[PDB]
């Protein structure tokens, strides 16, 4: 522990919306300090979204205006994508970093496959 | 439906080697990370090695680095552990496991959703 709960795959309709769940159980002493969502480009995961103490940032231009990440409750950092494009099909990684009181960081990630259905 | 089936354990002499195999069936595991763990009787299970889903990314416990090699053939959904330069303290039940981590958390047993049944490895100072 902690571990992320993310489904193996999700579907969304072309030009519609989809949610990519990413949830976890908050743990005493584990302060969430970073969230990233990444898209897989071959061997390399590429950040598309970052949340840190400065707020939320979309990191790849093709997702501008189309990406939100849940922030109402601790432990839910699910990603919402809108106006889905066929080229949004990909493996996506949810990645969360926590810091404990001693300054150690703990990182967890988990993958889903998004399939965009015409 | 899903099972991870291990094989290849047995008795070897120190300095010898074994190949463990973990055949995963019931679904495609090409985009899963795979791991090996080991446990001695009455002791905690501990990390041995892992291989990520993407690229060519392998990870090892310090105690096995340079001696053990994890590898996979995705066309057969099988992960291997080549255990070279074996030592008596490598004696344990070895388990494979599969999960959907990418780069992180591969030593956290909670992060693997499917586990094999275990196979016994015994390393003796004597022959055979």
């Amino acid at each position: 522990r902690p571990i992320l709960e993310v489904p193996e795959s999700v579907t969304g309709p072309w030009k519609g919306d989809v949610n990519l769940p990413c949830t976890y159980d908050p743990l005493q002493g584990y302060t969430q300090v970073l969230v990233k969502w990444l898209v897989q480009r071959g061997s390399d995961p590429v950040t598309i979204f970052l949340r840190d103490s400065s707020g939320d940032h979309i990191q790849q231009a093709k997702y501008q205006g189309r990406l939100h990440v849940s922030h109402k409750v601790p432990g839910d950092v699910s990603l919402q994508l809108s106006t889905l494009e066929m080229d949004d099909r990909s493996h996506y990684t949810c990645e969360v970093t926590w810091q404990t009181p001693d300054g150690n960081q703990v990182v967890r990630d988990k993958i889903t496959e998004l399939r965009v259905q015409k | 439906q899903v099972q991870l089936v291990e094989s290849g354990g047995g008795l070897v002499q120190a300095g010898g080697s074994l190949r463990l195999s973990c055949a995963a069936s019931g679904r495609t595991f090409s985009s899963y990370g795979m791991g090996w763990f080991r446990q001695a009787p009455g002791k905690e299970r501990e990390f041995v090695a892992a291989i990520g889903p993407f690229g060519y990314e392998t990870y090892y416990a310090d105690s096995v680095k340079g001696r053990f090699t994890i590898s996979r053939d995705n066309a057969k959904n099988t992960v291997y552990l080549q255990m070279n330069s074996l030592k008596p303290e490598d004696t344990a039940v070895y388990y494979c496991a599969a999960g959907r981590w990418n780069r992180y958390g591969f030593e956290d047993q909670d992060n693997f959703d499917y586990w094999g049944q275990g196979t016994q490895v015994t390393v003796s100072s004597a022959a055979a």
